């Protein structure tokens, strides 16, 4: 694994989530038994570390 | 005679329209569906 970086285009390689984007701090809240979030179009816009 | 009355007619119709938009969800439907038939145009595009 690697450390987290902000405001930089980096690849995302999680357990079952792949992609490329920019990770920024946010204010959303997740339920205890959740891993990653989506938008209406099944596109991720927020995840838990 | 009735500049005030005709003005009141126009603005009262305006207010009825305002109530319709603030109440009827389908009042703007022809943009909404166009937005929607654009939205799931793109959404299908990503579902595709």
């Amino acid at each position: 694994s690697t450390n987290l970086v902000k405001n930089k285009c980096v690849n995302f390689n999680f357990n079952g989530l792949t992609g490329t984007g920019v990770l920024t701090e946010s204010n959303k809240k997740f339920l205890p038994f959740q891993q990653f979030g989506r938008d209406i179009a099944d596109t991720t816009d927020a995840v838990r570390d | 005679e009735n500049q005030k009355l005709i003005a009141n007619q126009f603005n009262s119709a305006i207010g009825k329209i305002q109530d319709s938009l603030s109440s009827t969800a389908s009042a703007l439907g022809k943009l909404q569906n166009v937005v929607n038939q654009n939205a799931q145009a793109l959404n299908t595009l990503v579902k595709q």
